[PDB]
């Protein structure tokens, strides 16, 4: 894509699509596939330490930001463009996993409902290191607690993915840019 | 309801009517009598530090455009169109020698004065009084150490003397420290709870902590993990509360440097805190030394909370009596190296921010009691704000204000709530002094 | 608006204005001189058998703790906390000795008492009278054969009084059958209709039955089939319609014990209920016996109907004039085999649950009927309950109340109606029984 | 609010407080002294040609039923059933000669009469009296040109009279044409404005247009994508602007006849009314048959608003103070070739409706304005309509009624705004009157 | 998973997740995608007849559950802890098609739009039946009526598919827990 | 299906599904699915220029309607049954992708956030022209703006797509006919 030209696309968003339009492997897409439907199963039973285990590599950074409003033409205002929403290592996760399975966390009982829809599932293995799998995908992700509550977000995913402990595939890095800069589900205290 | 009669909060806040947290014709009367009349937090210098730069702020359900001049004073405007009502600006942060309106093109400079209109001349001709429709200006603006305050109501205190007694406490943080910063963006996220519940929360609320958050501190490991499920209560001289005239109080947890923060920034912070509490000794004197690098949870009166040395800063933004929008920044000491003021800003976004675990803890109980308070059964019913009444003292020789000497109390609540009483009553800053000469007498009571 | 002098209701019964479905400022007077003031259904013994069995339910717009008492009585709480308004239950049902708060650990017993305070003595010492600080009690709570009632009224007649005429017609299926269970939990689903519209089609609407459900007649072949679409008006001395002093009232369709079931159900039905009958008849006597299998719809005023023999059981929980919370249960007679209870109760689901295709029907009739309650040229209209007026009697010999002896007609709604306006128009109990000391004349009359 | 004195709109119509765009308690206000009270958009013959041809449409919040009767007039009547309030009609279109009832199978005519009651014998026998149970009927229903509108008030002028002034305008276009067809089904898409911000864009808002819509201007190369981004400001004499008594008012740009649509659109046009007007110059005189092919944005008084030659037609349906249905039709003229009507609507659609590229870049516009009006510290601000006042004249010997001989000013919001404050601070119409008697006189002061 | 350690995960959960970590068939789980993608059309079309004849087996159970709020620490009240929004056999099923179809059912004029969002597909043959195939899948639901009224579902489904007639694959058995405890969407009349 | 027996099928419908239940080609369904993601990419990146090249065949007719709710059994009024939101050819999508990237597009600033989720994938080729490719897939597209306004569009889509230039395929058809009459969005605005 030139940027120049399609005046609305970000630089991070050109590099990103390039990575998919390349080799297209139908194989890797179907992998790509069954390990965020897995991942997603584990989440939404809330087998909160089976997925650290199955599913995070040692080295995750696992991130999710909030960028400000600031004008299309904006070009001289140049403070933090965001803040981290997550941006976690695997203690970091670990500590937010033992929180939710505290007996002493009022608030998921009773136990809260979570039911994920993943789609738009693209792969593609990095060029450089041929043992890093890109995959993008985007989530639905429903939460319901306490009669009528009921919380639905949405997000796109840029992950990276690569084979650890037994040569399972798991997560290194999870980026997602949030596209709600006011939240209005209460929190944002859900694994997307 | 007349809210000249009406005893919404009894003698010495001992207790309030539910209903105050449900009640839309009340939050209505707040909108005039607390949002439009008090000090409000705007910004800091941090986020605005050069001429032309701007950010966008609520004060109460208003939007305000707040802007660096090229003097290098900070003035602030209704986010709205002087011509058609259109809303001015639709970013939150920015750099701009002034503001075009979207409808008709009317130019508005970054000092409030409407500076172009297209095609004046052969359309208004001479006619258009330009100078008589600048953008409506928050009438005060002022900061503490950095910290930017607006207040529509020109008759209002100088902020420093809001702040009252509050004011001593915050200053080693604020002042002797060389400064602090405040990292941005924040998050914002709403909460189905009155605005009044996050801030009796912060300003008072030691008593929660051990048990609504039991679960984040038994999983993080910070410093006043020991508290988990009520297994301790902090020892005798643990700490204090106090209260002021104007409404602001906190708490003090004697030596909590790493506040909230788990144990991975624990030792660095426990080092940093207390090198400058040593040198902070000769300059401030010990007791206001410790102070520095103590816990402060406090709320500046109406909206404004903080947890100092945690880093925590908070806007409870008001948008109906059971909605409120939630935006949170973290605070920094200048002089940290720059590795540890971005670990320190994660942090407090790790813990209290959108997706803060310790913040999460508090969110059924501020949407309940608030939501509470609209039950037919619940609405003339009293909240109890009465733990450590008959203890309190005034004009003591150490720790000045409405001081409780008890790390666990109620006092910062009877503060808050005999000022927003005071306020509701009132019809203009007159008739609140007039309600506010023996505040202090009514607070010690036994 | 003024509730003392509006005629919402005109005489007789036999209109009411359509606002009554709408208006949001009556909903808030509803909540004092309906919901406040009446009899309204909690739970039934069968779902807090045991000493320590709770659940929640709502009681107007505000939310109770029912729990079972050591003693074997039932006592009734607000679920909110005495001290800072936190909702205390957060689960629909359970077994506990106690229920602690999530804020600041205040523990209450299952008898409401203020039981522990975390750091009592050290925070409070003996300051704290914790026995004036026990949840606020609902006045009263009593049994109709095991359906549990409360009313926050401590001026209420009894119950059993306040059922008034339609007890008689009850009685053979909730006393003389051996009694009934309620099977849980209840199907919960919100409609955007007023609470009325549902308790007044279900007191006494048996004119819609052919038409609005036609299309579940003609699909399920329950034994009410030849009603469909209007094809058959029942037989001539079919049933019968009643109504009562305190606003409850019923129809009684003869015979039809299979109710609204499908005919999977039909023939294990007549044959049990025939059986119960012929025993019955010895001890109450053949009419009551014959009563005791016929479908009853009927409505205890003001919010909680059922349909005997299909064993639906409903509460039209109040949220807002337009918005109303469904809960349904089945009823079961204790005496059936297991097996037939559970398809009973799957059945009762199946057609008036929340995927009910027969309470599908419905929906747009209570819902536009409720809004169209907003819309300004018709808030001042008159909707009609005058079907049938001129030939109700009261005091025959047979069958007690105001009684039309038709099948089809409107007297319920009139019964229904006349209660409302005088609660409506009236302080307290005193002033209703005042405005109700002819109630069976005004409804006679020709 | 008392709005016998409130001054909402400043004399001569210079300003407006901007709560008028958020205050709900004026919106109810409104509901009875301008939607209950005036002429209202209803259908046009073009979508009920035929005997029994029904549409629904809203009156402000009501909704009616407007039927094509068997002897060729429209009567239309509250969509809601005489007997308990039910919704009658839940399509939008159809044919047929009578609507039933879902709830209780009640049959009403197209002509609103009470026809039959399903077993009206058995039930109510001689009792019901259904020549006294005919639908809620609009007292006025009268046509411009086969455009179809309606009025709940008796008192109402005529249509014709109500026009104004501005009938002369419309008229070329309306009348001289051959005639206009309505092309439906409308668009329908809810904005979260209050209707009078739209409704004062297409009455006499030509200054937004190069600014506003800049980005569709450059994009569509329109006739008049000369105005993009202010580039230019059309020519001395290219336009003017009206207003009248009783509200209504438009722009007229002289010549442009192909109006908002895109360059596919602009020579098949040009050459049309062009041809058309040479013959019109014979038949009303050049100056009339210039308005003809002349690009109107009119608003017919309260929330009726077209783009001539454009083709767009919109009403502006009030949900809430807030909130606003707004339905989009095509115009056309009658002796358009089918394959350029058919072209003609979809460039209609394309531009102005729900996915309208224009009507887009004033979603914020007119959202943002509105929801203005309900924050604190803008309620009580004034909103600026004095563009041109001191040169309008009234009494013209070409061009009628308070007329701005200019393309671009406010002429037209100051006539509608002035209409508005007469009829909400007016019980009924002789007081409208009464408060209008001066009405052109004020508009032309100086 | 070990239940014990993973303290939110339920019995029932755990047993259906060692269901497909196990064999991973690609191919099956491609039929599983096609089988719901063309159930879904048929029920989006309001084609309910051809519903039950392609998609809906003469042995089905289809059943929709809604359970009780409890504590997450409870361990004596034993009552009823679900009832049955749906718990219907063939016969049931087609009373509620034909309840669907009649002309007298006045809810369906004007005709209803549905709109149905199938993902997260995972699919594993019985051990022990060996014509027997575990289906699980989510779905977004969306019902639109009447100008504004706009309902959307949101629910797991645990099927077991086998061949019948023609060896078509059709539904032996559809259990949903829903996710929301009081219903915000009028009613659940909906086939999820 | 006999729509005189499943009385609630419109014969459009019903000719659709016969479209997709007859040869089931697995490799086309997965070309599919990667097509339709890219698509979706680009989109979501406000890639509108590479989108109309990319995607886009010169020969386009994207049409979206909206259809007049009318009675189930009304069979005498025979006046226009829908409305176009879009009935575009390539130069009225390319208008209305110059207005999009326009920088006087003042409500494009703060830039919008895009979220596309498509699911429900079928392909078929045609049976007559061997060239075309008959997709349908439904799409739940999430836009959010200015902190707090988010709007969730649902729908189906009828596509043809077919190969032009280097051999691309590209989108010549698109219909949707949007299922909710009164849209509570604020406007059809994007690219479904
Ligand atoms: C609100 C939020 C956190 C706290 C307090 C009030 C009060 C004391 C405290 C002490 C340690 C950590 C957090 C807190
Ligand atoms: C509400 C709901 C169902 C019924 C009635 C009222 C009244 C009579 C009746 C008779 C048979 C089946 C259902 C009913
Ligand atoms: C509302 C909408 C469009 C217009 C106007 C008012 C007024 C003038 C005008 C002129 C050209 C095109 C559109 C317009
Ligand atoms: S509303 Fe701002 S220029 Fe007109
Ligand atoms: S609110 Fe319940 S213990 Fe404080
Ligand atoms: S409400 Fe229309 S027939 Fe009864
Ligand atoms: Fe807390
Ligand atoms: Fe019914
Ligand atoms: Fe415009």
């Amino acid at each position: 894509i030139n940027i120049q030209e399609d005046k609305l696309v970000s630089a991070h968003d050109a590099e990103e699509i390039l990575r998919f339009f390349n080799c297209h492997d139908s194989a890797l897409q179907q992998e790509a596939t069954t390990l965020l439907t897995q991942e997603a199963h584990l989440l939404d039973i809330q087998a909160y330490r089976a997925w650290l285990e199955h599913c995070v590599g040692s080295e995750v950074q696992y991130q999710v930001i909030s960028r400000e409003l600031r004008a299309a033409s904006e070009r001289r205002y140049k403070l933090n463009e965001a803040m981290n929403v997550y941006n976690e290592n695997f203690q970091q996760l670990k500590v937010r996993v033992e929180h939710q399975l505290d007996p002493q966390n009022w608030g998921n009982s009773p136990k809260l409902r979570f039911t994920r829809f993943i789609t738009n599932v693209q792969a593609a293995m990095d060029v450089n290191d041929k043992e890093l799998l890109h995959i993008r995908s985007n989530v639905i992700l429903h939460r319901a607690r306490r009669g009528n509550q009921v919380d639905v977000f949405y997000a796109a995913r840029e992950d990276k993915w690569k084979r650890g402990e037994g040569g399972v595939r798991k997560l290194v890095q999870r980026f997602v840019d949030y596209p709600e800069r006011i939240l209005q589900t209460h929190n944002l205290m859900v694994f997307l | 309801m007349n809210y000249n009669n009406k005893i919404l909060v009894s003698e010495s806040g001992l207790s309030q009517k539910h209903l105050i947290h449900g009640d839309e014709e009340l939050f209505q009367h707040e909108l005039k009598t607390i949002f439009a009349r008090n000090w409000l937090f705007l910004t800091h210098d941090s986020l605005i530090p050069a001429p032309g730069d701007y950010v966008t702020a609520k004060m109460g359900i208003d939007e305000v455009i707040v802007s660096r001049q090229n003097d290098g004073s900070i003035r602030a405007f209704l986010n709205v169109c002087r011509h058609r009502g259109k809303t001015l600006v639709s970013v939150e942060a920015g750099n701009a020698k002034g503001f075009v309106c979207s409808y008709h093109g009317w130019g508005f400079g970054s000092n409030g004065e409407l500076q172009s209109v297209p095609f004046e001349k052969d359309l208004y001709g001479e006619s258009l009084n330009k100078k008589c429709l600048g953008l409506k200006e928050v009438a005060r603006v002022e900061s503490f150490h950095g910290f930017i305050y607006g207040c529509f109501d020109q008759e209002a205190p100088p902020l420093m003397d809001y702040l009252g007694d509050a004011a001593w406490y915050l200053e080693p943080m604020f002042k002797h420290s060389g400064g602090l910063e405040l990292v941005g963006p924040p998050g914002k996220v709403v909460i189905k709870a009155n605005w009044k519940a996050p801030a009796e929360n912060f300003v008072g609320d030691a008593y929660h902590v051990g048990w609504t958050h039991a679960s984040s501190l038994r999983s993080g490991e910070s410093i006043f993990s020991s508290l988990a499920g009520n297994a301790a209560l902090p020892p005798e001289g643990a700490g204090l509360q106090m209260t002021s005239k104007y409404g602001s109080g906190m708490g003090v947890l004697w030596d909590g440097y790493s506040g909230v923060h788990s144990a991975d920034l624990v030792p660095e912070l426990m080092a940093f805190g207390g090198a400058k509490q040593e040198r902070l000794n000769k300059e401030i004197g010990d007791v206001r030394a410790r102070i520095y690098r103590s816990h402060l949870n406090c709320t500046v009166f109406p909206n404004n909370s903080m947890l100092t040395c945690s880093g925590v800063f908070k806007v409870w933004n008001p948008i109906d009596a059971n909605t409120t929008e939630v935006w949170t920044y973290a605070i920094v000491e200048k002089d940290m190296p720059e590795d540890l003021k971005r670990r320190l800003a994660d942090s407090v976004q790790r813990t209290f921010g959108p997706a803060g675990f310790w913040e999460s803890d508090d969110n059924d109980n501020m949407e309940t009691a608030s939501q509470n308070g609209k039950k037919y059964q619940s609405r003339d019913s009293d909240l109890l704000s009465n733990l450590g009444f008959g203890e309190d003292v005034y004009g003591d020789a150490v720790y000045p204000g409405v001081v409780g000497k008890s790390a666990i109390g109620e006092t910062s609540y009877r503060g808050f709530y005999r000022a927003y009483q005071a306020h509701v009553s009132s019809s203009n800053w007159a008739e609140f002094e007039h309600a506010s000469s023996t505040w202090h007498t009514e607070l010690t009571k036994t």
